[PDB]
């Protein structure tokens, strides 16, 4: 079964010539196997005999398959693979479950061994080149697409998508698939209807030399999905073992948090905070690990968890999509997307590494359009949204953020916890309130600082600081202000990270300190916060700014 | 036609752009473009044997309700070899400047064999059911910078009648477009405009304003008695704003800012300061002299968010040497999203810069990559693409600005 079809144009990368790697030697039964094997494939025109006029060699082995005593063969083609140029894309990204719509019923062709169905290009054939040896010391060339060569997948993709351009124009109500030699198709005729057509999609490839399963050898419902068992009216969640052991390694420990955070996806309510703790100093990938208490009681709720299986529907083009948001924790989100409540399409979580100043709303922000995006890959479009922020919060947010930020179509949903802005600066000083002159000020290299200030009030600190920084000293400069000020304050300051709080009103931090200020601005009742330029004389820049410079 | 070799710049290979997500909405009309221009002979499918991709989108212009095909060279417009098209002065004082989409012209003209496979984009499919859809160009591509080159001979023909006729109107092309710029009063202007399109056709409001875009003065606010708080913002702003105009000074302001007074409290300004402060409301009254455009380097465009729907711009080539700078209210109806403002507001100056130096401004961008990148094409309506970055405004920068009249 080799094909009648336009073979595609190969060529090496740029200025590269083919193979010329040595041949191993073989005992005498890896001989006598591939040179039976060879003349087989020799025989159905798949490989031909060459002269000497053939400069390359790829190194060909012998290998028993398992659960067959008898043996086959492999070629080895890294080299040729090193030298063969690029192809687009073997692979555009995979359909996800969710993007699928229902069918009345859905086979699957598998195309197996269709690889060695697809002619090479002529021209290239002479890479192809490999050696039988002999006992003490054969050659042949590949005609047809070879099983572990770059191009196959790619060659052999486009070559699937041409042979069934006719098919498909013809049967439009019909729904073909493809991924690597498994061909899905599915429709919404009668299963005797569709058991006609797949027959007659089948002895359409069966034209074109390529051989598929019949209906008495090919595979049925359920369908294994990478992660997903598969029916044509809904999906499941293939259940996750968790091994239930006696001691435990590093290493182990590190597949069972990637397993179980692949896991909180689906299942959210998954924790591993405690059983990552068991990593901490870890000295050898082997060592053991003593399994903390805290850690079984969590290792334990996560057996639960996965337990009850998972069962999804598909997509319904003639419904509207939903996407609706919660905050689980700080900077961790869930989210689901459904047409009919709680029939769920899809649903995940969301971790965000504070990274270096940011609040809930610009978090809220950010998930929405992750959302977004891959709604757009598998529904072409994008969710109304479920919101657990009220519309006064966001307009007041985003009308005034300094970054450019949106929203699609959304609608408040009131499932507390609701993200809320956790204080906001005054737009202008308070009348009647303390003003702090803050200023700190530390030596760069001996990392001495102090930090202060001096109120119109007449109350006055500083502090000494040993092992700081700059920034640090400004900010503690600040973290005081706050602390000994009361309710409402008005604070001066002449910081660069100042100008950044005040632009961001950030409600979460990597820097600690920053975390404390944040914490302390929130306590407050109404805050004040100005910037004036360093080292002028703006007095207070010059009071408590002259108290620590020496 | 006999075609003409095009090359990439020495050295360089074809672009390898991955396609972004679409839309099916958009995805439906790529399809239907594509078959269409495939029939026409215009563009032809590939295979994989070809590597290189440009992205593809969908766009409509306002009072088009078809969807319009864009495809995204600047990759590939970087990548091709440069050759030399002259840019007048003129429609930089014109009257009144309208523009003209000519892509449609290319797709007459064939391009080299070779450059061909350079040009090959993708149509995606909705969740990766089917592999993409591989095109390739026959024909000079709109948005192609190379297209506007060798369609130039044909071009000039075609024109210098109504030129010659004309020699009181001033055409200038940019890629896809066509400025046409005249100070007769609208009335000849626009008829004048539609004999040049049926000048056109028979081969085979909207109205711009060049002029009317001076630059703005940095005023000074006004009160009848000021407080530490206002004097410190005031200083704040000179100080940083020196920069500039380096005549601006600020101590004897600074002076009653000396002793730790409450913001609240008022206080009233020597006859020094006063004077200072006159002094400076004169220097700031005019743009800082010295400042003169280098064609030689890349034209700067940044941007300001001020919010309640206002947008500021400075355009330069050397920070605090702006060439030129401006305010912008967002277009009736954007009223709850800034993307569509964004771009709108893009659009506006990239056209700007183009009357002005012939020449798209590279933008710095007050907005996060992921956002931008999902919804900028949603609201975009121009043949070009301008080149960005995306930052992080000073605080300052911006508090300037806002200062403008
Ligand atoms: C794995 C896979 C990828 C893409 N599409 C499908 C499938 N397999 C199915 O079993 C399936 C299930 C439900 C709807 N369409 C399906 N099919 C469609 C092709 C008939």
């Amino acid at each position: 079964p080799i094909s009648p079809i336009e073979t595609v144009p190969v060529k090496l990368k740029p200025g590269m010539d083919g193979p010329k790697v040595k041949q191993w030697p073989l005992t005498e039964e890896k001989i006598k196997a591939l040179v039976e094997i060879c003349t087989e494939m020799e025989k159905e025109g798949k490989i031909s005999k060459i002269g000497p006029e053939n400069p390359y060699n790829t190194p060909v082995f012998a290998i028993k398959k398992k659960d067959s005593t008898k043996w086959r063969k492999l070629v080895d083609f890294r080299e040729l693979n090193k030298r063969t140029q690029d192809f687009w894309e073997v692979q555009l990204g995979i359909p996800h479950p969710a993007g699928l719509k229902k069918k009345k019923s859905v086979t699957v062709l598998d195309v197996g061994d269709a690889y060695f169905s697809v002619p090479l290009d002529e021209d290239f054939r002479k890479y192809t080149a490999f050696t039988i040896p002999s006992i003490n010391n054969i050659r042949y060339q590949y005609n047809v697409l070879p099983q572990g060569w770059k191009g196959s997948p790619a060659i052999f993709q486009s070559s699937m998508t041409k042979i069934l351009e006719p098919f498909r124009k013809q049967n439009p109500d019909i729904v073909i698939c493809q991924y690597m030699d498994d061909l899905y198709v599915g429709s919404d005729l009668e299963i005797g209807q569709h058991r006609t057509k797949i027959e007659e999609l089948r002895q359409h490839l069966l034209r074109w030399g390529l051989t598929t399963p019949d209906k008495k050898h090919q595979k049925e419902p359920p369908f294994l999905w990478m992660g997903y068992e598969l029916h044509p009216d809904k999906w499941t969640v293939q259940p996750i073992v968790l091994p239930e052991k006696d001691s435990w390694t590093v290493n182990d420990i590190q597949k069972l948090v990637g397993k179980l955070n692949w896991a909180s996806q689906i299942y959210p309510g998954i924790k591993v905070r405690q059983l990552c703790k068991l990593l901490r100093g870890t000295k050898a990938l082997t060592e053991v690990i003593p399994l903390t208490e805290e850690a079984e009681l969590e290792l334990a709720e996560n057996r639960e968890i996965l337990k009850e299986p998972v069962h999804g529907v598909y997509y319904d083009p003639s419904k509207d999509l939903i996407a609706e948001i919660q905050k689980q924790g700080q900077g961790q989100w869930t989210y689901q997307i459904y047409q009919e409540p709680f029939k769920n399409l899809k649903t995940g979580k969301y971790a965000r590494m504070r990274g270096a100043h940011t609040n809930d709303v610009k978090q809220l922000t950010e998930a929405v359009q992750k959302i977004t995006t891959e709604s757009i890959v598998i529904w072409g479009k994008t969710p109304k949204f479920k919101l657990p922020i009220q519309k006064e919060t966001w307009e007041t947010w985003w009308t005034e953020y300094w970054q450019a930020t949106w929203i699609p179509e959304w609608e408040f949903v009131n499932t507390p916890p609701l993200v809320k802005l956790w204080y906001q600066l005054e737009k202008e000083p308070i009348v009647g309130a303390e003003t702090f002159y803050v200023d700190g000020a530390a030596n760069r290299e001996t990392k001495l600082g102090k930090a202060g200030y001096v109120t119109n009030r007449g109350r006055q600190k500083v502090v000494t600081l040993t092992d700081t920084t700059n920034q640090k000293t400004e900010l503690q400069a600040i973290y005081l202000a706050l602390q000994d000020s009361g309710l409402e304050v008005n604070i001066v300051t002449d910081s660069q990270y100042a100008l950044g709080i005040i632009q961001a009103q950030p409600d979460q931090s990597e820097s600690e300190l920053v975390n404390q200020i944040i914490e302390q601005l929130i306590k407050k009742e109404k805050v004040y916060l100005a910037w004036v330029p360093a080292h002028k004389g703006i007095g207070g820049n010059e009071q408590v700014d002259k108290l620590v410079s020496a | 036609i006999e075609t003409v070799p095009v090359k990439l710049k020495p050295g360089m290979d074809g672009p390898k752009v991955k396609q972004w997500p679409l839309t099916e909405e958009k995805i439906k009309a790529l399809v239907e473009i594509c078959t269409e221009m495939e029939k026409e002979g215009k563009i032809s499918k590939i295979g994989p044997e070809n590597p290189y991709n440009t992205p593809v989108f969908a766009i409509k212009k306002k009072d088009s309700t078809k969807w319009r095909k864009l495809v995204d060279f600047r990759e590939l417009n970087k990548r091709t070899q440069d050759f030399g098209i002259p840019h007048p002065a003129g429609l930089k004082k014109k009257k009144s400047v309208t523009v003209l989409d000519v892509g449609d012209a290319y797709f007459s003209v064939p391009l080299d064999e070779d450059f061909r496979k350079y040009t090959a984009f993708t149509i995606p499919s909705i969740n990766n059911e089917t592999p993409g859809i591989r095109y390739q160009y026959n024909v000079l591509p709109q948005g192609w910078k190379g297209s506007p080159a060798i369609f130039q001979s044909s071009m000039t023909k075609i024109l210098e009648p109504f030129r010659k006729q004309n020699p009181d109107i001033v055409i200038c092309q940019y890629m896809d477009d066509l400025y046409v710029g005249s100070d007769l009063e609208i009335g000849q202007h626009r008829t004048k405009i539609e004999e040049l399109r049926q000048h056109l056709l028979r081969w085979g409001g909207y109205e711009l304003h060049p002029d009317k875009w001076t630059v703005q003065p940095i005023v000074l606010p006004e009160k009848d008695s000021w407080t530490v708080n206002d004097i410190q913002k005031l200083v704040g702003k000179l100080n940083w704003a020196s920069q500039i105009y380096p005549g601006i000074k600020v101590r004897q302001l600074c002076k009653l800012l000396r002793g730790t007074k409450a913001l609240t409290e008022v206080i009233p300004l020597t006859e020094e300061a006063e004077l200072e402060l006159a002094e400076n409301r004169e220097i700031l009254k005019e743009p800082v002299h010295g400042v003169y455009y280098d064609p030689s380097k890349d034209l700067i465009a940044e941007i300001q968010k001020q919010g309640q729907g206002q947008w500021t711009y400075q355009i330069y080539q050397e920070p605090f040497k702006n060439l030129k700078t401006g305010k912008y209210a967002r277009m009736r109806g954007a009223h709850t999203n800034d993307v569509k403002q964004l771009t709108e507001a893009v659009q506006k100056i990239t056209t700007e810069s183009i009357v002005i130096w012939g020449k798209t401004p590279k933008f710095k961008l007050p907005i996060q990559k992921e956002t931008w990148e999902t919804w900028w094409t949603e609201y975009w309506q121009a043949t070009w693409i301008p080149e960005w970055e995306f930052v992080n405004t000073p605080p300052l920068v911006k508090l300037w600005y806002q200062l403008e009249k």
